[PDB]
């Protein structure tokens, strides 16, 4: 030997001690709080609550706002016999090209 | 409303709700199974009502209920179209899953996990069911995969097996390379034109070209097994026998078949892709009759079967017949369901005993399943007025007087002989003869869920032909004039094929001894395709993947080029500054070259 | 329904022909029609007709905002980041509803073709002929623009097809 | 961004005033709290960013990797309090503190709204890394993978900090509405090339780009679990970001330099799935599996075209997710048989039943399986490769093949045939470890429930 | 006793307490770029009667 070395520890089972443990921490107590804090507050609060405000997110994309756009252009251009597509986005008299 | 829609969700949904419960005291109890089967008599029924309220006017629908997702121009939701095609093929399939089922519960009776396999057969249909009526690309693709995904957890049931994990993998192989196709396909028609939905797709494509017709054959191939993508159904026979029962031979391997109906408007105005799956229909269906008139494997036998009877649909579709394909899809699961189901009840008679050469005596020995059997393959073979009759026979007649490919037409018919020939093979293997089984005789097939499950199965193999050929509306022109040899020649190939194989195994009998031929060898080793394919590229692959790109490049000349020449220039740069003896007299004549330098060189 | 703008979103007027029966034997659709009438129409009718009636109670109402408009990118001089800013949000929210125009269109499209079933080639021409124009004014303003697309970026693709379309017209005068 | 910002400079000190056997808890209830608070960012707008201030801005492609950043910590607690039980206090409340530091910098990283602040959090990103890798790391190639990981993205980046510096000089700004709004076209030259060369390169070597990707593989097998994790899902996606970023100057320079790229991501994809083929070890065959991915992702900012772009966040995402479940799975089955060979352990799903199922889950959505956001970023980027040329389609086929073979490879040789005889101490699975799975996995399929969140801006 | 839980669950606080000036700093950083307040040209309006500012 070239040095006066700590032999290699066995693995420790937390099973043994506490045999209903879930693998948080050595303590008992410690071990059952942990994981209830981790699963009420993860799944509950984060899962549940933060799904349901996603789901129920206010329309600020604007995909309702230009759905119904579209059907007063569309309305409007079809009544009056315009193209529904214009052809042009901006305007050619505003446009000035070169001689 | 009319009670169309609803009654098709609702048979979709109460097929999911039994996924649902499984997380509860009745899937942790043992009438589970018998829930599932309820349930899909249930669904089977409610889907009945809307085939009826076809079959009367002829009513059709798109149910475009959710929105998923606007790519700018391009809208994803969730549709269903209720067509002739959906509202006729769910029946079909809740029928034989419900007697699949029910074989099932009696022949998965000693298994720990059959609640998990009732749970996987019902995600199964579920997504067949997805697969089936979905109306966009997407989602079809969803139900493909999906069905994908199943069949590789159910043939790897018994996850012990070296085998059946081989076989497993193999089938999503050759899935994924038929995936490979299909996304071809979806990405040509969303780029050419802005839709993945069938209606846009048929109105915005009038002459449909070659990209997107082959890569939907290339998909249609590796999903229903076509030569060249075969090997992987009879290598699926190592699942349990209601999985290739169910899954493969009746309602998944029809998966290509279905997409390429389901694209008939394109199909129609494309040629060379028509003539390209003509001739793949054909030499899929003489190579795998081929195959399967000399197996001592039962299973194997039907799955061979099964593999030429989805040559003879691609061959109907390669004609330009696309409804008579689907009337196949139907008749054919009907009768090569209930075939598995009589071969699974004669291995589980037997003590798991797979081999014809160990069979025997059964003709009296089990009443019932020789009757069922010998209907099914009656039925098979094309009896005049069983309910393989209405589909086979009009095929061929269909082929006969058609502009066809000539070689296809001769294939199509040699396979109608084999065909023939290999039902003759496993009934005179099988039943007939003195027994060759172990002496302890177990044979028993007196349970009722067994018979009952084989009689409903039974019952559409004579009489659902009938029914469904009456009930439809003509969606094609008959070939009323034709020459009577030409009228005949189904019944006439077959008879020969069934007197030729009954000689061939007539003489087995004869104290006679004699080395096997070239071509026995051929045809048993299933024409050398799975050893050479399975053997060559795979082994060229993981050569490759360890000697070119892991070892010679990874680990070895791009960890050259950049990290380890440029850390060794700098070692021997460093060593090179470094290595001083710490002189004055030599940095300081250092020193007086460098003020020279810098009073000449610097101006 | 009035949900929707039938101007819009059009249909066909339905002609349904009367049922002519020449058979003794019942219709087992008609049966079920109605024991589907009696078993799920009637309470799902029941159910609605209590909710609407809880929801007339508490009625309240939404708004449709409405965008006046603003000088655009032709307008803006170089470099005026202010004008610059609310004429490209103008041109987004311009994109936007002609991409919507575009999908309603579409939706015309696939209604009239599964409506009109085995003869859609020609009932549906009027649809493919109106989408076909769409689509190609739409793919002509926004076609090849990339990923960073700009109101700068589609003036200057419309300006090099006036130049283009201006060397013709004076090609064929020449 | 300020109150996102600041309650995580307040797990700092909380963690340091907390007693020694509430750390844990302490740190993973306030992580949870604030990945909530950070959810109110995916309420964006159509037209334009969250211009929250002078300093800091939010975009439909930063809120879903701040939402990533923040979810993963709280994950990383968990499989960390997992193998660090022996631990002294202080040296918990370090690795603890390492966590926090690199969840701070992420967070400035993805909001900050100027080139030269998102360069210095971006390489500030380094340190806490670093330190983890060759501190916590098991085995003695701890220190050459950090060295190999710190130099190959320090040669990568200071180019680009010269090119920055430089581009400030021309034209006077380098906030990114400024330098969007005043873009103008990079003529062909080689001075332009070379300025093109310098922005790309960083953030290839930081994706990484085939051939600069050694350091992957050594970093990502050498590092402690939370290391593995936070390498792979996150820090991996600083590169794409910042691509996608920069590249509004580089037009249209990049339609002409993107030939290599392109070559070199399409070939080294197949190259690294084929790799994955025949990996003795498991990490480095996620690694490589990883590095496929990003090869993807590089191709769709490379060809550069609204379709791809939604391809790209879809595919960043679910990657990160996917790939931090994959590298939790292999570390449970480490900390079982203290090996990370893959053909030692056999069998585990006839002795641990519900870790089979996590396995099969996350190997299914690996390749990619309908309708999973991994599925949608995929296809995206290969429908727009295919417009871009038709033989792109053969090339993703090709690899998609690959992807499936390799990912059922791995989960039947771990799972499935017969258990190893002799390893006896495969203890049932653990509560926390099972949770873990799980908060991975949920939030995957619920994204593929709501996908409009994670396809990026040009949605 | 009481106090303990206190001397023990005070870091329980700094979080909460970092999020509500956090909020605070975003409003102070709010009311300093209000230059264009009430003069875009796409939402300038007329002031109500019994309001200050159109935004805070
Ligand atoms: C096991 C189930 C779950 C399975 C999935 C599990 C995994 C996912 C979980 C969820 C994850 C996401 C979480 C999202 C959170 C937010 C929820 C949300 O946004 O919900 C959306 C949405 C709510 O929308 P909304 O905007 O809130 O409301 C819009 C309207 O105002 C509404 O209109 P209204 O004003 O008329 O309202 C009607 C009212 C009242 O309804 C009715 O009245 C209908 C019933 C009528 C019955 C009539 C008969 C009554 C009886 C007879 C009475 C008379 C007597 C007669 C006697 C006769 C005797 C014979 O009902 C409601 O309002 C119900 C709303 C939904 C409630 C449930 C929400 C649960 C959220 C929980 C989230 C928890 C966290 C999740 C994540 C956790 C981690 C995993 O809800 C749903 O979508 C629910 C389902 C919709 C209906 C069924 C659709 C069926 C479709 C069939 C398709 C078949 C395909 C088959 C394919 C496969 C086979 C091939
Ligand atoms: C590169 C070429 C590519 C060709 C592509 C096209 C291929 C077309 C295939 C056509 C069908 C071939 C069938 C035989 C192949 C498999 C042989 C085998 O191993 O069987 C064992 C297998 C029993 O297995 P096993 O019990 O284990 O026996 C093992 C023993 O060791 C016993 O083992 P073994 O090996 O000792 O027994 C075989 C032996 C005995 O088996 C037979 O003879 C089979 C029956 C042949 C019938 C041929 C037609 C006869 C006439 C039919 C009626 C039409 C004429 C007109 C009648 C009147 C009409 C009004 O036959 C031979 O050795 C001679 C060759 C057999 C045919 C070869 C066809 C060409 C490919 C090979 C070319 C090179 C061969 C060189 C020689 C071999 C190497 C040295 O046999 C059967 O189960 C019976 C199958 C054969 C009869 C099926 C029904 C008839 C088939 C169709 C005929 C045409 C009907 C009408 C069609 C429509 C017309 C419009
Ligand atoms: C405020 C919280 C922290 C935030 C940090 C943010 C940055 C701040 C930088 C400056 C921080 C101040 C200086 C702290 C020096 C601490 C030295 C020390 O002994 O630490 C252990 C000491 C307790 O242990 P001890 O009893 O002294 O026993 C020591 C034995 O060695 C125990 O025996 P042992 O053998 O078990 O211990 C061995 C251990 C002992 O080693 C140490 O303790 C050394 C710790 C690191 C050295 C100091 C570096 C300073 C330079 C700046 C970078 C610092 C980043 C990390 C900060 C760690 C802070 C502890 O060494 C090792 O294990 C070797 C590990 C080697 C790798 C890790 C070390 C380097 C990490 C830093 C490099 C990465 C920088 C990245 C770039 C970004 C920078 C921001 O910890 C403390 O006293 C905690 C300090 C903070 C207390 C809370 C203050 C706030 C109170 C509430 C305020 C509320 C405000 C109002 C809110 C509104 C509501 C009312
Ligand atoms: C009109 C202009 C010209 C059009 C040319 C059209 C060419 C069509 C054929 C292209 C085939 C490309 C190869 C793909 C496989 C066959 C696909 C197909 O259906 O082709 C049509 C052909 C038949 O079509 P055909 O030849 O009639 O094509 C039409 C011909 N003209 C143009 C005259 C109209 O299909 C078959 O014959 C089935 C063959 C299946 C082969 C499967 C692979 C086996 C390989 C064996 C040899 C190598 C050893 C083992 C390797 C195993 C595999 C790893
Ligand atoms: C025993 C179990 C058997 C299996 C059962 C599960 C399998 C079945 C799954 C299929 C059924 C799905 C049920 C769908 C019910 C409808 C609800 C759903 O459709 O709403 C979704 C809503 O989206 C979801 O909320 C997805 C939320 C995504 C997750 C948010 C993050 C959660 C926090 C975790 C952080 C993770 C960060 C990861 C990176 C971001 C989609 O949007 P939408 O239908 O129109 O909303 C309706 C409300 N409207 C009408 C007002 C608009
Ligand atoms: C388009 C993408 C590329 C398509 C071609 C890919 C060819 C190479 C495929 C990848 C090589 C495989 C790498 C490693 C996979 C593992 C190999 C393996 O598991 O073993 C083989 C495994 C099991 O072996 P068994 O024989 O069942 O053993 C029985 C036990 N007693 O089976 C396989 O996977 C064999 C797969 C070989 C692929 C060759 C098939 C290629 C056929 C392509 C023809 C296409 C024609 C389609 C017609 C189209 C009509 C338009
Ligand atoms: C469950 C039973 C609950 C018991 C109460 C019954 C509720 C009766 C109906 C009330 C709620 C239904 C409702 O009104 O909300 C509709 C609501 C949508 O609201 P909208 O505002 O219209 O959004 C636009 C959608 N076009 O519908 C839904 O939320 C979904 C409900 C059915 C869809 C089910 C989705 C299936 C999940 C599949 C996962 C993703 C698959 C990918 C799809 C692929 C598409 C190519
Ligand atoms: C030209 C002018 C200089 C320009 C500098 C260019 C960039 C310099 C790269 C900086 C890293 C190289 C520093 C020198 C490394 C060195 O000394 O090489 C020998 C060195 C000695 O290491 P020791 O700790 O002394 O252990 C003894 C092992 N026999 O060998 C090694 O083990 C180092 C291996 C890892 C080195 C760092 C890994 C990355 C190397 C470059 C990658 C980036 C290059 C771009 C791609
Ligand atoms: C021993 C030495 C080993 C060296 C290994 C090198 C590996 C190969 C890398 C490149 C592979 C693909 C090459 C593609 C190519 O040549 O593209 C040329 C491209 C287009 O130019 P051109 O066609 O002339 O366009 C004019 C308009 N028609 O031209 C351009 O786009 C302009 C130049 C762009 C490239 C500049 C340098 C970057 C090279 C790629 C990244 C390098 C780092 C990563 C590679 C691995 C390193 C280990």
């Amino acid at each position: 030997i070239r040095l006066q070395e700590d032999p290699d520890p066995e693995d420790e089972n937390l099973y043994e001690k506490n045999p209903d443990s879930h693998g948080y921490d050595k303590d008992p107590i410690v071990d059952l709080w942990n994981m209830r804090v981790v699963f009420f507050f993860g799944f509950s609060i984060v899962l549940v609550l933060g799904s349901t405000f996603v789901a129920y997110l206010p329309d600020y994309r604007m995909q309702e706002w230009a759905r119904r756009e579209a059907e007063r252009l569309v309305k409007y251009r079809e009544a009056n016999g315009l193209p529904l597509m214009e052809s042009n986005c901006f305007d050619p008299n505003k446009i000035q090209l070169p001689e | 409303m009319n009670p169309f829609a609803s009654l098709t969700l609702t048979t979709l949904t109460i097929l999911t709700i039994p996924i649902m419960m499984s997380n509860s005291n009745i899937y942790k109890t043992n009438l589970y199974p018998n829930y599932v089967k309820t349930t899909v008599s249930y669904a089977f029924t409610l889907s009945l009502v809307p085939l009826l309220m076809f079959m009367h006017t002829g009513q059709e629908m798109i149910i475009s209920n959710w929105h998923w997702m606007t790519l700018q121009t391009v809208e994803l939701s969730l549709s269903f179209k209720m067509d002739y095609f959906s509202v006729m093929f769910i029946p079909v399939a809740l029928f034989v899953t419900w007697s699949i089922m029910e074989f099932s519960m009696w022949y998965m009776h000693s298994d720990p996990f059959i609640n998990r396999f009732f749970k996987y057969l019902l995600l199964f249909l579920i997504t067949m069911m997805i697969l089936v009526t979905a109306n966009n690309l997407f989602q079809l693709f969803i139900g493909w995969e999906g069905v994908g995904i199943m069949s590789f957890l159910l043939i790897g049931w018994w996850h012990g097996r070296t085998d059946a994990n081989t076989a497993a993998l193999q089938a999503i192989l050759y899935n994924r390379i038929g995936d490979i196709g299909f996304v071809l396909s979806m990405a040509w028609f969303l780029t050419h034109s802005n839709a993945w939905d069938l209606q846009q797709i048929f109105m915005l494509n009038n002459e449909c070209p070659n990209m997107p017709l082959i890569g939907l054959l290339l998909a249609a191939a590796g999903k229903s097994a076509q030569f060249g993508l075969h090997p992987w159904l009879p290598s699926a026979m190592e699942g349990p026998t209601p999985v290739s029962a169910l899954l493969h031979s009746s309602t998944m391997v029809v998966a290509g078949v279905f997409l390429l109906i389901r694209f008939y408007p394109l199909m129609e105005t494309n040629k060379l892709v028509q003539t390209m799956t003509l001739c793949l229909g054909a030499i899929t269906t003489l190579f795998t009759a081929l195959c399967a008139i000399t197996q001592n494997d039962i299973k194997k036998i039907v799955a061979f079967s099964t593999s030429s009877q989805l040559g003879l649909m691609m061959v109907t579709i390669g004609i330009n017949q696309p409804h008579l394909a689907f009337l196949h899809i139907c008749m054919h699961a009907f009768f090569k369901a209930m075939l598995f189901m009589c071969s699974g009840s004669i291995i589980h008679s037997l003590n798991d005993e797979q081999d014809i050469r160990k069979m025997g005596g059964l003709y009296k020995a089990m009443p019932f399943t020789t009757t069922a059997l010998i209907i099914g393959s009656l039925a098979l073979t094309g009896m005049p007025y069983l309910t393989g009759f209405y589909s086979k026979d009009l095929i061929i007649e269909a082929v006969n007087m058609s502009y066809t490919n000539a070689w296809a037409l001769l294939m199509t018919l040699i396979a109608t002989s084999l065909t023939a020939a290999y039902s003759t093979r496993i009934i005179f293997f099988a039943f007939l003869g003195k027994p060759r089984f172990p002496p302890l005789v177990l044979i028993n097939e007196n349970n009722p869920l067994l018979i009952n499950s084989i009689k409903r199965l039974l019952i559409g193999s004579i009489f659902a032909g009938f029914i469904i050929s009456n009930n439809i509306p003509p969606m094609t022109v008959p070939n009323t004039t034709m020459p009577l040899y030409m009228k005949m020649t189904a019944l006439i190939v077959t008879i020969m094929g069934f007197m030729l194989a009954l000689e061939l195994n007539n003489t087995t009998y004869y104290l006679k001894f004699k080395y096997p031929s070239q071509t026995y060898k051929f045809s048993n080793m299933l024409g050398y395709y799975p050893s050479i394919m399975h053997r060559l590229p795979t082994y060229h692959n993981l050569s490759m993947s360890q000697k070119s790109a892991s070892s010679l490049l990874d680990l070895i000349w791009l960890e050259t080029i950049l990290p380890k020449t440029t850390s060794f220039i700098q070692m021997k740069m460093s060593i090179m500054v470094s290595n001083q003896k710490g002189l004055i007299k030599l940095y300081f004549l250092s020193f007086l070259i460098t003020i020279m330098i810098s009073m000449t060189l610097f101006n | 329904p009035d949900s929707w703008d039938k101007d819009v979103y059009p249909e066909p007027p339905r002609r349904t022909p009367a049922p002519a029966p020449q058979t003794s034997l019942p219709n087992p659709v008609t049966y079920l029609t109605k024991i589907f009438d009696l078993l799920v129409d009637r309470p799902v009718t029941l159910a609605r007709e209590f909710i609407e009636q809880q929801h007339a109670k508490n009625r309240y109402y939404y708004y449709h905002r409405e965008f006046r408009r603003v000088p655009d990118i032709t307008e803006c001089e170089e470099k005026d980041i202010l004008c610059m800013f609310e004429a490209e949000m103008q041109w987004r929210r311009d994109y936007k509803v002609d991409q919507e125009i575009v999908n309603i269109i579409q939706e015309r499209l696939k209604a009239c073709q599964q409506r009109e079933g085995e003869s859609y080639r020609q009932n549906c021409a009027k649809e493919l002929e109106q989408f076909t124009q769409v689509s190609k004014a739409f793919q002509d303003r926004y076609s090849d623009l990339g990923a960073h697309y700009s109101a700068r970026k589609c003036l200057a693709k419309q300006k090099q097809r006036m130049l283009a379309e201006r060397k013709a017209a004076k090609e064929a005068a020449a | 961004m300020l109150k996102i910002i600041i309650p995580t400079t307040m797990l700092l000190p909380m963690t340091w005033m907390s007693k020694h056997n509430m750390i844990w808890i302490n740190a993973t209830v306030h992580s949870l709290l604030i990945s909530l608070i950070s959810l109110s960012l995916l309420n964006q707008l159509g037209e334009n960013s969250l211009n929250f201030s002078l300093t800091f801005f939010s975009d439909s492609l930063s809120a879903p990797l701040l939402v990533l950043t923040t979810w993963l910590l709280p994950l990383m607690l968990m499989a960390s309090q997992s193998h660090l039980s022996k631990e002294t206090t202080t040296r918990k409340k370090l690795y603890i503190t390492m966590l926090i530091l690199l969840q701070l910098f992420l967070i400035m990283t993805f909001t900050a709204t100027e080139l030269i602040l998102f360069y210095i959090l971006f390489e500030a990103t380094l340190v806490p890394t670093l330190i983890i890798i060759t501190r916590w790391g098991n085995q003695t190639e701890r220190l050459n993978a950090g060295l190999y990981f710190l130099f190959y993205t320090l040669a990568g980046s200071l180019p680009l900090l010269v090119a920055l510096v430089y581009i400030q000089n021309t034209t006077g700004s380098l906030n990114f509405l400024i330098i969007h709004y005043w873009s103008h076209p990079l003529s062909n030259s080689w001075s332009n090339i070379f300025m093109w060369l310098a922005c790309i390169m960083a953030f290839m070597v930081k994706m990484p780009l085939y051939g600069l990707h050694l350091w992957l593989p050594k970093a990502h097998v050498e590092a402690p679990i939370a290391g593995s994790m936070v390498l792979a899902a996150v820090l991996l996606k600083l590169g794409g970001y910042g691509m996608m970023r920069i590249t509004t100057i580089l037009n249209p320079l990049t339609n002409y330099m993107a030939y290599p790229f392109l070559m070199l991501s399409m070939w080294g994809m197949i190259m690294t799935s084929s790799i994955c083929l025949r990996q003795t070890d498991l990490k480095s065959l996620i690694a490589y599996s990883s590095v496929s991915h990003m090869a993807l992702v590089i191709v769709a900012i490379m060809i550069q075209t609204p379709w791809s772009f939604m391809g790209a966040t879809a595919l960043m995402i679910a990657h990160g997710l996917t790939s931090s479940m994959l590298f939790c799975l292999a570390n449970t089955n480490y900390e079982r048989v203290h090996s990370r060979t893959m053909i030692l352990a056999r069998g585990l799903q006839t002795l641990l039943p519900l870790m089979a199922t996590w396995w099969l889950v996350a190997s299914l959505t690996n390749l990619a399986l309908p309708p999973s956001i991994n599925l949608i970023g995929e296809l995206f980027i290969i429908t727009a490769s295919f417009s871009w040329s038709n033989i792109t389609i053969i090339l993703m086929g090709m690899n998609m093949m690959i992807t499936a073979l390799y990912s059922l490879y791995m989960l039947i040789t771990t799972q499935r045939g017969k258990y190893t005889h002799h390893i006896n101490n495969i203890k049932p699975s653990f509560t926390r470890e099972n949770a873990l799975m799980a908060l991975h996995i949920l939030p995957l399929l619920l994204l593929t429930l709501n996908p409009k969140m994670i396809l990026g801006p040009l949605y | 006793n009481v106090l303990q839980i206190v001397r023990d669950h005070w870091v329980h606080i700094l979080v909460p307490v970092g999020f509500v000036f956090g909020c605070y700093l975003d409003r102070r950083s709010d009311e300093k770029l209000t230059a264009f307040r009430n003069k875009s040209l796409l939402f300038k309006r007329e002031l109500r009667p019994n309001e200050e500012v159109t935004w805070k």
